[PDB]
RNA sequence: CGAUGAUUUUUGCCCUGCACAUUUUAGAUGGAUACGAAUAAGACUUUUUAGUCGCUGGACCAUAGCAGGCUGGCAACGGUGCGCUUAGCGGAAAGGCUUUGUGCGCUUGCCGGCGGAUAGCAAUGUCAACAUGCGCGGGGAUAAAUCCUUUGCAUACGACUUAG
RNA sequence: ACCGAACGUGAAGUUAAAGUGCCGGAAUGCACGCUCAUCAGACACCACAAAAGGUGUUAGUUCAUCUAGACAGCCGGCCGAAUGAACUAGCCCUGAAAAUGGAUGGCGCUCA
RNA sequence: CAUCGGUUUGGAGCGGCAGGAUAAUGGCGGAGGAAUGUGGCACGGCUUCUGCUGUGUGUUAUAGCCUCUGACGAUACUGCCA
């Protein structure tokens, strides 16, 4: 989707046993608050004993990218349902935004493995600090010193439906 | 944009089913279309993938009466004419009348050998198809599937491009020498002023 | 994977002087001229020196990237086509039948003329290519020299010659006879 | 259900519709291809069936057992008078297929061959060819054009030829007049020919 | 003075219409030069005139003419939709209209 | 000798100088894919964006850096005179000359039309004799 | 779909220059404005090293004058329309593209003089190419087919091959 | 019989389900990938295809060898930098044979 | 045609206010650090060292970058304007 980094923190309704519960913290990619909180109570009632009925949200807060204007490597760890069976994956993106890795990982996994949204986990995003962090050749490919390349075979769109001139393709 | 007389599309490097619905969309809006080289155009695919999809084609036929069956036409510009076709509502009316509007050819004959012939980027092989792929060129469909003409257009095609090339030195000639009488006549007050106009 | 770039290194030699316009190769040797059209690939030509040159794929996949070291070959054999010539060296295999190797001229054409393969009365007649030369041997008996400046054609002469000569309706472990290949190599 | 036996199918498909022809003349569909290196000839003439007869023959077929022996055979004779040349056409190679450019005829035609262009001569004025005829007038220069013409643009040559049916005993007196296609030397050659 | 046109070469295209369903109260017209609902809306409220032949005269002329008006755009190409006080006949598509340039807001 | 015949491409580098919106200059600073970059610019800001979306121009900043920050990108563009090259260059001028043609009126095109008379009358006369 | 022959002695037919009036229109309203080829390439200049052009036709040509009137001058000896006229090329469906000389206009290349109102504050406010008919004028030519009788290379009947 | 929505006669606006290359109103729209089929594929009900396979191509998992020079090739050297195995699952292909000619609705479509 | 009222679709619209990490950035200043190591230096292959270049070294020099941070100043986004 169109995504942000949200912080949500919740806690069990405090009870006369206990009345200060722990406060967990989970790091949520949504599109909007609403799902920040479904996908909240989603993973918490795969990792403890709480419901949205019995537990409470605490607080909902956007994590802006430190440096939107820093071209970075993430390394993103994930858990995905296949037609099969659950699969264990790690891959590498290129993006100025940890947004934009996890939007581009959500296309990628849609488009070579037909897993949807539902189907994956996303365990860990990190962002490579070190070259030698960089384990996948389609983005170390990009870390070599001096880099360029041409664009061949530009097409132009046109305007009008008639042209003419015979097309070409330099660039 | 503009509403033309009459539209010349040269077909060569032109996608067959692109430039067929484009057509269609002109005709059908009150445009008149000359389609000229279809010979020249291209469908996308290697050429025996699309022999075989003609021989599909040539399969079938009325059983009772093979007569009253499909008619296979082996020429390209038939090709192109029924591609344009099966886009069109040719059972009605307007679309009989559409199609009076359209025009499809091999090579470039009288009149057309002297008018402008324009393309269509929206449908041109080179700018639409991955620069890998293999495709077809319908002349050569066409002659391996029926067609008796290829070596006659090609002939006659020649002498047009010989005396064509003849048009196109003169024509630069006397454009050299215009430009070079403009050239005389810059920095006049008029082209001055014509150049603070941005003319 | 998409690879960014991938590159090859053509070496010219001395007295060779390779010519590339618009993906059409020309080489040219002490022993004649050679052409190539590459018009069906997508590379790109650079002239590091009179003595090298490199061929570049940008941004090509598996099978792009894979036809890249074919180009540098094939111009490569060209190279050494007019530099050092081909020769394709055919035994003649017969256990009873001794087969008749002719180098005949019918209508202004060359053609190899292969009498007796395993007793037919059948002639078999095999169009010698243009610029491939045909020659009995005469140090070795029952040899065929295919030479010529392009390897393409000098092995698909003989080639043609191999494969004219096949055995039918019997077990070919047994019937070995034919015209094979037995040595590719260079004219120099 | 299937047929119980198999059997071949009675006729050919390859003739139909068996229908009437559409003229009486049967007309040549395809002329032999042409050599340029060929001198120039005719490639077809017309005759008229006359009957049939019976011949006897020496055999020369080696290996056959009636070879050096007497065979009777029958045999087709054909009343063919010569035919008399009247006219020429140009034919042009088109994306559509051969095209006839110009027709250029003698300046004297017979009158069975003009009886070829009337089905009622006896009621008629007979004014075929008149002006044709006068076209050779003292010069003959549109009919050096027109043959000029087709020595610059025509690829194929025919003649215009009629049977001189008077010669046979038919009663009928109208000619029969057919093309038959000039093969051999250049397009020139053919029209000088002719 | 070859020239005396002041108005937009249009053409009517459609009615308004689903797949199998047409209303002949809107007509969709494609105005020569507009290719974007920006351009389009130029000309939104601008009169049009489909003018045609017709056998009878009627004061001295065989000309008659069907007036509209331009009132909205239509998809994403530059046609609009437009409202004739008397629908346009069906045979007219694409015949040529006049998009006139008043009422003028220049 | 050889005689290869080179192609003549624009590069993918940091330092390329580029358009956006057929409007902005912007130059390259760092690449990201084969898809994207990140551009600035002195009057631009400072964005990832994909290589489709904008025209690389012949011309080059050079000894850029790669990740150049905005002040390093403005200094050494002004340095070496971005705006100057840019604005030389027949591109530009062709599209200055498209910007002005748009702002005229229709008093001006009648001055054109009969300044275009004019000059159209010098010209025969000029061709006529030579 | 092409080539070709002949096309009514009738006041009928063909070609052609006008003049007038009509019916139709799948839809004029400045101009359908002519290399070819490649596209991992083209085209300029030097040098085959390198630099430059494109990055859309928002172009080019044409465009001022009662739907464009009536007159005068200046500068140039050009541009353009029409009419004869010279020569050539074009057969793919050429039916068009060039070109010589001449005559009559116009010229907004520049500067003048006179006229437009009242259609009333809009009403397509009527201006085109194709066709046909009709009046004149000038040239030009002067047929066949069918029925009928006959034939039997044909045939249920039509039709067909013949002859008159 | 499904999805949407239930109905007096109209005008204007907006939608639902479904769509927007042409037939057809609406994008040859913006974007990231995958796929090339000498039976591609193409949208719930629904008008079919499986097990098993493929050094086709893509992405993963876990082991192992690696600059104390990995695998390949010429006889430890020689350029130098990656390599091997098993496994997982995307698309494509094999598996995949029926009778009138014919159906992603048709045309047609291959950075769609 | 003008003005009005009812319904409604728009504009590359313009302005004010609020919130957030009292946005995150960026710019400026300070401290620290590294490499796909700039200059320099030491070796080389082709260069009349003619964007010469490759490999080592090390840390701003004849380019720069990253992290933390200090005082300011904006913008995006989401809301509100009777
Ligand atoms: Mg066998
Ligand atoms: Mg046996
Ligand atoms: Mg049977
Ligand atoms: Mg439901
Ligand atoms: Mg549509
Ligand atoms: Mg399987
Ligand atoms: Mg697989
Ligand atoms: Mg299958
Ligand atoms: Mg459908
Ligand atoms: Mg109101
Ligand atoms: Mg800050």
């Amino acid at each position: 989707s169109r995504l942000n980094e949200y912080q949500v923190i919740g806690r069990n309704l405090p009870t006369e046993s206990v009345p200060e519960p722990k406060l967990f913290r989970m790091r949520i990619f949504a599109p909007n608050t609403v799902v920040a909180k479904s996908r909240y109570w989603y993973f918490l009632q795969k990792l403890h004993k709480v419901k949205k009925a019995s537990g409470e949200i605490v607080s909902v807060n956007i994590i802006s990218e430190a440096k939107p204007t820093k071209v970075k490597t993430f390394g993103i760890w994930l858990r995905y349902e296949s037609r099969s069976g659950i699969h264990n994956m790690y891959k590498e993106y290129r993006d100025v935004t940890r947004v934009g890795a996890v939007e581009t990982m959500y296309q990628d996994l849609a488009a070579r493995h037909r897993a949807r949204f539902r189907s994956i986990h996303i365990l860990k995003v990190v962002e490579l600090e070190k070259t030698d962090d960089v384990k996948r050749q389609y983005v170390k490919q990009f870390l070599t010193k001096d880099l360029k390349f041409p664009l061949p075979h530009r097409v132009q769109k046109s305007k009008k439906l008639f042209q003419a001139t015979a097309p070409t393709t330099f660039y | 944009s503009s509403f033309e007389k009459v539209v010349v599309i040269d077909g060569k490097g032109h996608l067959l089913g692109r430039l067929a619905s484009i057509v269609s969309k002109q005709i059908l809006n009150g445009q008149k279309v000359v389609v000229v080289r279809c010979e020249e155009l291209n469908i996308s695919g290697e050429f025996f993938r699309n022999k075989l999809k003609y021989h599909d084609y040539l399969r079938k036929a009325t059983r009772y009466n093979k007569k009253k069956g499909p008619f296979h036409f082996r020429a390209p510009s038939r090709i192109l004419y029924k591609a344009i076709r099966g886009m069109i509502p040719h059972k009605t009316a307007r679309g009989k009348a559409a199609l009076e509007r359209l025009k499809v050819f091999e090579g470039v004959p009288p009149p057309y050998d002297k008018k402008k012939r324009v393309v269509v980027p929206q449908a041109l092989r080179v700018l639409r198809l991955k620069p890998g792929r293999k495709y077809t060129t319908v002349g050569k469909l066409s002659s391996a599937v029926g067609w008796k003409y290829e070596s006659v257009v090609e002939k006659l095609e020649e002498k047009r491009k010989v005396q064509s090339a003849e048009y196109y030195a003169k024509k630069k000639a006397l454009t050299k020498k215009l430009n070079a009488a403009k050239a005389s006549t810059a920095e006049s007050e008029a082209a001055q002023k014509l150049a603070a106009f941005g003319y | 994977m998409k690879y960014i770039q991938t590159d090859q290194i053509l070496d010219i030699p001395e007295g060779v002087t390779v010519d590339i316009k618009a993906r059409v190769v020309k080489v040219t040797g002490p022993r004649g001229e050679l052409t190539k059209d590459l018009k069906h690939i997508d590379v790109t030509f650079n002239k590091i020196n009179n003595r090298a040159i490199k061929i570049t794929v940008h941004n090509g996949d598996r099978k792009h990237v894979a036809a890249l070291r074919t180009v540098k070959s094939l111009i490569a054999n060209l190279i050494t086509g007019v530099t050092k010539g081909y020769k394709y060296k055919m035994r003649f295999v017969y256990a009873h039948f001794p087969i008749n190797v002719n180098i005949i001229k019918k209508d202004g054409q060359d053609y190899v003329e292969i009498r007796n393969f395993l007793g037919e009365k059948r002639v078999r007649e095999v169009k010698i290519h243009e610029g491939v030369t045909m020659e009995i041997s005469s140090t070795q008996k029952d040899e065929l020299i295919v030479s010529g400046n392009s390897l393409e054609a000098v092995s698909q002469n003989a080639a043609d010659i191999q494969q004219i000569c096949r055995v039918r309706n019997k077990d070919i472990r047994k019937f070995l006879d034919g015209i094979y290949v037995s040595e590719r190599g260079t004219i120099v | 259900s299937h047929r119980k036996y198999e059997a071949p199918r009675h006729g050919s498909l390859g003739f139909l519709p068996r229908k009437r022809a559409a003229k009486q003349r049967g007309r040549v569909k395809s002329f032999p291809k042409d050599v340029k290196s060929k001198p120039v000839a005719l490639t077809a003439f017309l005759g008229y069936k006359a009957g049939m007869t019976t011949i006897v023959r020496d055999l020369d077929r080696p290996g056959s057992k009636m070879h050096k022996r007497e065979v009777v055979e029958a045999a087709t004779v054909v009343d063919t008078p010569p035919m008399v040349v009247v006219g020429v056409v140009g034919y042009v190679e088109t994306p559509r297929g051969l095209r006839s450019l110009t027709t250029v005829w003698a300046e004297h035609l017979s009158e069975e061959v003009r009886r070829r262009f009337y089905k009622n001569w006896y009621k008629s004025k007979k004014k075929a060819f008149t002006k044709y005829s006068g076209k050779y007038a003292t010069d003959a220069k549109q009919v050096e054009t027109e043959l000029a013409r087709i020595k610059k643009y025509a690829s194929v040559v025919r003649v215009l030829a009629h049977t001189q049916i008077k010669k046979t005993p038919l009663s009928q007196k109208k000619a029969h007049l057919a093309e038959i296609q000039i093969n051999g030397g250049s397009v020139s050659d053919k029209v000088d020919w002719a | 003075a070859e020239s005396h046109r002041l108005y937009v070469k249009g053409k009517h295209i459609s009615y308004q219409r689903s797949k199998s369903v047409t209303n002949p109260n809107v007509s969709l017209i494609q105005i020569e030069g507009v290719a974007s609902p920006k351009d389009a809306k130029f000309y939104l409220g601008k009169r049009i005139a489909y003018v045609y032949r017709a056998p009878k005269e009627i004061r001295g002329s065989k000309i008659r003419v069907i007036w509209g008006k331009v009132t909205r755009t239509h998809g994403n190409n530059g046609l609009v939709r437009a409202n004739f006080k008397k629908n346009l006949p069906p045979k007219t598509f694409g015949a040529s209209v006049r998009i006139m340039l008043y009422p003028s807001n220049i | 000798s050889s005689t290869v015949k080179a192609a003549n491409w624009r590069f993918v580098e940091v330092g390329r100088v580029v358009l956006v919106d057929n409007k902005e200059l912007a130059t390259i600073v760092e690449i990201i894919d084969q898809k994207r970059v990140l551009i600035d610019g002195p009057k631009i800001q400072r964005q990832a964006i994909a290589l489709a979306k904008i025209v690389l121009t012949p011309i080059v900043l050079p000894n850029l850096p790669r990740g150049s920050r905005t002040a390093t990108v403005t200094k050494k563009w002004a340095a070496a005179d971005i705006d100057a090259k840019w604005a030389a260059s027949g591109w530009a001028k062709k599209l200055a000359n498209k910007e002005r043609r748009s702002q005229l009126s229709d008093f001006e095109r009648f001055q054109v039309m009969v300044l275009k008379k004019q000059r159209r009358f010098a010209t025969k006369k000029a061709l006529v004799k030579a």
